[PDB]
């Protein structure tokens, strides 16, 4: 199909582990993100949580486009739905990924000019300069996923319909490629601005004042957590990636599990997703 | 509608953004406060710096501008107007190590200091302590003894413990001790230094300011 | 000596011949002045909108 | 307070010139700037408006697109460049500084202005009643105008404006808004009006009060002048 | 001679004006005012909002016209609010930011400002430039200026950080007269409505009533047990209000210089910025620290209303000459108009 090979499998495991943490994440997230995005509306705007509000929001489109996935997931490779609800969840899920790797990063970069430069012209931009580079970020991801809404109704099976875009087709399309940059150039820009910061902040300070490591400790714990939830699930597509150099050309010989793996890893995102409010916005004591 | 008014909101337009441009530039620019007994000490501090009422100063170190005002001279009670110096950056306090000599001056200088430290208004804001006359301090400690104005002081007559000692006296003044930090440190004769100190303190503060900004502070 | 304490007590002492009238009838005439201008006050009783020059 | 206009003489049909003024005594980038017109024998006319901030630029309905004025705030000067000039265009042209706030005096003052020779609807009419009313000293003269639109505001502010123009000086202002006098004017100068129909008193007249009212009306902006009113003494 | 004489002396000379005062107090303002219905609540809405300062906002004045007013702010600007349009007529660049007072001249020509500079510095409105300039420069003061008010067009009262209040004439720019009444720092100044009175607040807990040409005080009020931070004329001009530290509001009269009425409550506990009177005088409106503002009633002593529109301390008040609304400003940068 695809004028490619895609090779989808079908395994009686993801009835059993997903449905289970797909609905915590679902109830630690409404409840976490929703909430947040309520204490920003209700509560100064100037741009030092502008940017984490747009991650909020993100956020909760993130999660509140759930539902279909978990309806695809409980009656398994089972989609009911037409065409323009499928096109619509698959860009709306990945624009939210995007935006939130994004906005990760535009963050760690405003903490690292906020501390290792203080005197710097960014650290005092105006709203107007802040709610337009926000525009940018959001118009960025919105032409970069806009590719995946033109495709068509959800794909065939041999029984059920399927549309999930990702499958192990032995096309290595930009798209995939792309996937591996969103969680590469993002890690490695992360770890620099706080290996700087630790670097700036501990070398003349830190050695008191508790509400100093109070914040790098959130920091580190930020850092591990996105290493931790976003590492797995591109590993594993490198896995993915070797076999279909490897092998695919004669009919896959049964790759199964490593296709099972990146689906059950993949909740990491999700998890990650529902942990943000937690670890940016509650973390904060203002 | 309008048809003459519409001349003068665009003057009021073109005004409000003066108005911003020149918020702008005050906020670049940092405050710094001056306080402290003895004229000739405060004038040794302003004069140490490199490029009537109230005397301001106006000096540039490393591309950053440096706003210093001056208090002693007002001569009036602090209750009624130390509110207008909430968003100080930093506290400058200068006190002569060689009061103590000298007619309880320590004393008083103390009790200031621990007025301005517990101040309701200065919560938030550091205070660096400048101790002045270093050599006149150390000529003064070879010829009396500290514990004339220290009846609590027993330890030896150097000008090295001496010195830890005042500083610890003047820190313990700081009730807020998590909330407020105090930059002490010892005036030197070479110049170039007490600026870089004062600058350091500086950005230190601005990163506290623009972590707290942030809300990881 | 004189300048702060003579003169203080002369000033003290002219302050202290000034005639003075009944609390009652300071009263009364505060109350009075009040009343007379009653409804000279926009603040006091509510103003209609097409008088007020702030109304939308 | 002066301006000093520059840029007159003959000039061929069909050509082009740079009009400069220069602006001393008072803050040029503050004030607004009109340029004003006289025919020889009829009365002056509006010709462009350029605000402080170098916006709202307006024209008249009979130079609108043909001319094009620009301001030069850092070097306190004010040009009008004007193109492709007819044989109507020839006019005495004259500077005026504005300002515009609550309880400022527009057109308070006119710049002496050059000769200009060349070598051969839906706006606010003031159709005043009389060309030339004959005076003596001592004496009190009425002088009316009539609009045809109402210059009563919603705001109660009512847009008129009166000059004298002595003969070989420039017109001054005398009283904006009808109700209240520039600096300078003399206190018996007095107007008033019902919001359509306007008279101006000059009681006790003196000998320098001798030449020629002109009227003023500010509700829309293609401002209109005037007829005009001789007094001979 | 010595201390141990005069001081007697003062001290029985007090002991008869407190006798004096006792005598004439006959029947309390509170149960005098019963027979009068209570006004009830009022509700004022924020009409028109003004923001443009970046600073702590300390003083504002009123114009004749009711619809000009002058603020002043930290950051050294004073701005001419066109109160019906919300408009900027003018911004002055003041030379020292540190200013906490200002003032308006009747006339509208003129307005004052000062703050912890020894200088009511006086700028020109009207000028032909069309730019705003300073008049003169009255630096004949030596502790922190509170609050110098206009009382024409060439005549102003000013009462600085010192112990002194000084008239000074605009024209000579000299000190036409000194009150040195006052044995603390002077902190409030109000001005009768006939010109002719004055009285001055200052920290010693007292209030004292000047003769704007007799140059000596004619009595003095000292029911405060704190310093006296807000003073205000009543507009009949036979009384005043008070506002201080202490957390409460006493009306003191001219004729019987009695304390009529102490307006407290449990709940406020922090001190009064400014207070001044409505056009008839019947409700009392003073600025406290915490983040609101309460209407007082002149005669009954009750809570008429809570304006809480802002989040800071409220650092000024004051009510038009014509009284159709009042304005209140804050340190949050913004000016509210209430009515
Ligand atoms: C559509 C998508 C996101 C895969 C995809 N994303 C991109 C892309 C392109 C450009 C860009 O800037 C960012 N992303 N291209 O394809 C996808 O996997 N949907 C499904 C899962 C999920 O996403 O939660 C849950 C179950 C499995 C199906």
């Amino acid at each position: 199909i695809d004028k490619k090979n895609c090779c989808v499998f079908r395994d009686d495991f993801i009835v059993k582990v997903l449905p289970p943490v797909l609905g915590l994440e679902f109830i630690f997230g409404l409840l976490g993100n929703g909430l947040a995005l309520w204490i920003f509306c209700f509560h100064s705007w100037k741009s030092s949580r502008i940017f984490l509000f747009n991650l909020a929001v993100a956020d909760f489109l993130l999660i509140i486009c759930l539902p279909f996935l978990m309806d695809n997931y409980v009656r398994r490779w089972d989609w009911k739905f037409g065409d323009i609800p499928c096109r619509l969840m698959l860009f709306m899920l990945a624009m939210n990924r995007q935006g939130s790797i994004i906005f990760l990063t535009v963050v760690a970069v405003d903490r690292y000019f906020r501390v290792v430069h203080p005197h710097h012209a960014l650290n005092k931009i105006s709203n107007r300069t802040a709610a337009i580079i926000s525009c940018l970020l959001w118009g960025i991801t919105i032409g970069l996923t806009v590719h995946l809404l033109k495709k068509k109704m959800p794909i065939q099976n041999g029984g059920a319909n399927l549309c999930s875009s990702f499958s192990i087709c032995h096309t290595f399309q930009w798209h995939e490629a792309m996937f591996l940059l969103e969680f590469f150039l993002p890690l490695g820009i992360i770890l620099f601005c706080s290996a700087r910061i630790i670097w700036s902040l501990r070398q003349r300070q830190m050695d008191r004042h508790a509400k100093i490591k109070r914040a790098i400790t959130f920091i580190m714990v930020v850092a591990i957590v996105f290493v931790i939830c976003f590492l797995p699930s591109v590993v594993v597509r490198i896995r993915i990636f070797w076999l279909l150099h490897t092998s695919g050309t004669q009919n896959c010989e049964v790759y199964r599990s490593v296709d099972l793996a990146f689906f059950i890893t993949l909740s990491f995102t999700y998890m990650n997703s529902m942990l943000d409010p937690v670890v940016y916005y509650f973390s904060s004591p203002s | 509608l309008s048809a003459e008014d519409k001349a003068a909101v665009e003057r009021s337009k073109m005004i409000d953004r003066n108005l911003r441009e020149d918020g702008e530039k005050a906020a670049r620019e940092v405050k710094l406060l001056l306080l402290g007994a003895g004229e000739s000490g405060k004038s040794t501090i302003v004069k140490q710096m490199k490029i009537t009422g109230i005397v301001e100063t106006h000096f540039t170190f490393k591309d950053l501008h440096f706003k210093m005002f001056d208090v002693g001279a007002q001569r009036s009670e602090r209750k009624k107007w130390i509110h207008c110096f909430e968003g100080v950056t930093a506290i400058i306090f200068c006190v002569a190590l060689s009061d103590y000599d000298l007619v309880n001056r320590m004393h008083e200088s103390m009790k200031l200091f621990d007025s301005i430290c517990n101040n309701k208004w200065f919560t938030d804001t550091s205070i660096i302590l400048f101790l002045n006359k270093k050599d006149l301090f150390e000529e003064k400690i070879k010829k009396s003894p500290l514990t004339i104005c220290y009846p609590e002081y027993a330890g030896s007559n150097t000008y090295e413990e001496a010195a830890a000692y005042i500083q610890c006296q003047f820190e313990d003044l700081n009730k807020r001790k998590d909330t407020k930090e105090i930059y002490t440190h010892f005036t030197c004769s070479t110049d170039t230094k007490n600026v870089q100190f004062v600058f350091d303190a500086v950005t230190d503060v601005i990163i506290k300011n623009n972590l707290k900004d942030c809300g990881l502070f | 000596s004189i300048a702060q304490a003579r003169k203080l007590v002369e000033q003290l002492k002219m302050e202290a011949n000034i005639d003075r009238i009944k609390v009652s009838k300071a009263a009364a005439d505060l109350m009075a002045y009040c009343e007379a201008h009653a409804k000279e006050d926009p603040l006091l009783t509510p103003v209609p909108a097409s008088e007020n020059p702030f109304r939308e | 307070v002066q301006l000093v206009e520059s840029g007159g003489g003959l000039v061929q049909p069909g050509g082009s010139r740079k009009l400069s003024c220069s602006a001393s005594g008072f803050a040029f980038s503050s004030f607004g700037m009109h340029w004003v017109r006289q025919a020889p024998e009829k009365g002056l006319e509006w010709v462009a408006y350029i605000s402080s901030g170098s916006g709202t630029i307006y024209y008249a309905d009979t130079v609108k697109g043909r001319f094009t004025i620009s301001r030069d705030d850092p070097k306190n000067t004010l040009f009008l460049q004007m193109t492709s000039l007819r044989s109507e265009d020839t006019a005495m042209y004259y500077c005026v500084r504005s300002i515009y706030y609550y309880g400022s005096s527009p057109f308070d003052f006119w710049g002496q202005g050059t000769t200009l020779t060349v070598s051969a609807s839906a706006d606010i009419v003031m159709t005043q009643a009389t060309s030339s009313v004959p005076v003596t000293p001592g004496e009190s003269v009425s002088i009316s105008c009539r609009s045809s639109k109402s210059l009563l505001h919603s705001n109660g502010n009512t847009y008129l404006y009166w000059f004298l123009q002595r003969p070989g000086q420039s017109p001054q202002l005398l009283i904006y808004r009808m109700s209240n006098l520039a600096s300078g004017v003399p206190d018996r100068f007095s107007g008033s009006g019902s919001g359509t129909a306007f008279t101006l008193t000059i009681s006790r007249l003196e000998a320098e009060d001798v030449g020629v009212y002109y009227c003023m009306q500010h509700l829309e902006y293609p401002l209109t002048f005037g007829a005009g009113t001789k007094l001979e003494l | 001679s010595e201390l141990d004489q005069l001081r007697q002396e003062a001290e029985q000379l007090k002991n008869q004006i407190r006798d004096a005062r006792k005598a004439c107090a006959d029947a309390t303002l509170s149960q005098i005012t019963n027979n009068i219905d209570p006004v009830g609540r009022i509700q004022m809405r924020t009409r028109r909002t003004l923001r443009g300062h970046l600073a702590k906002i300390y003083a504002m004045h009123w114009g004749t016209d009711s619809r000009l007013l002058v603020s002043a702010s930290q950051d050294g600007k004073l701005i001419i609010w066109d109160s019906y349009t919300t408009n900027k007529v003018h911004a002055i660049p003041l030379r020292s930011s540190w200013v906490m007072t200002c003032a308006y001249a009747p006339s509208g020509n003129y307005v004052a400002c000062g703050g912890l500079d020894n200088i009511c510095s006086i700028y020109n409105l009207k000028t032909r430039e069309g730019n705003v300039r300073v008049s003169r420069e009255l630096a004949g003061h030596t502790g922190y200026l509170s609050c110098c008010r206009f009382l024409d067009d060439n005549q102003i009262v000013t009462s600085s950080g010192d112990t002194t209040c000084a008239l000074w004439d605009i024209e000579t720019g000299q000190q036409t007269t000194t009150f040195t009444g006052h044995t603390g720092d002077v902190m409030s100044l109000s001005l009768a409505p006939d010109t002719r009175l004055f009285v001055s607040g200052a920290c010693d807990a007292s209030a004292k009533l000047w003769d704007v040409r007799e140059g000596m005080c004619r009595q003095t009020f000292t029911g405060h047990e704190s310093d006296i931070n807000a003073i205000c004329f009543f507009p009949n001009g036979n009384a005043f209000a008070t506002g201080s530290d202490d957390a409460t509001c006493r009306l003191f009269d001219l004729r019987a210089d009695q304390e009529l009425m102490t307006y407290s409550h449990d709940n406020i506990i922090c001190g009064i910025t400014s207070v001044s009177f409505s056009k008839s005088g019947r409700l009392l409106l003073a600025g406290y620290d915490d983040f609101n503002c309460n209407v007082w009633d002149a005669l009954k002593a009750d809570r008429a209303g809570v304006l809480a529109g802002h989040d800071n301390r409220v650092s000024c008040l004051g009510v038009t000459d014509d009284g159709m609304a009042v304005a209140t400003g804050s340190w949050d940068s913004f000016l509210k108009i209430w009515n």
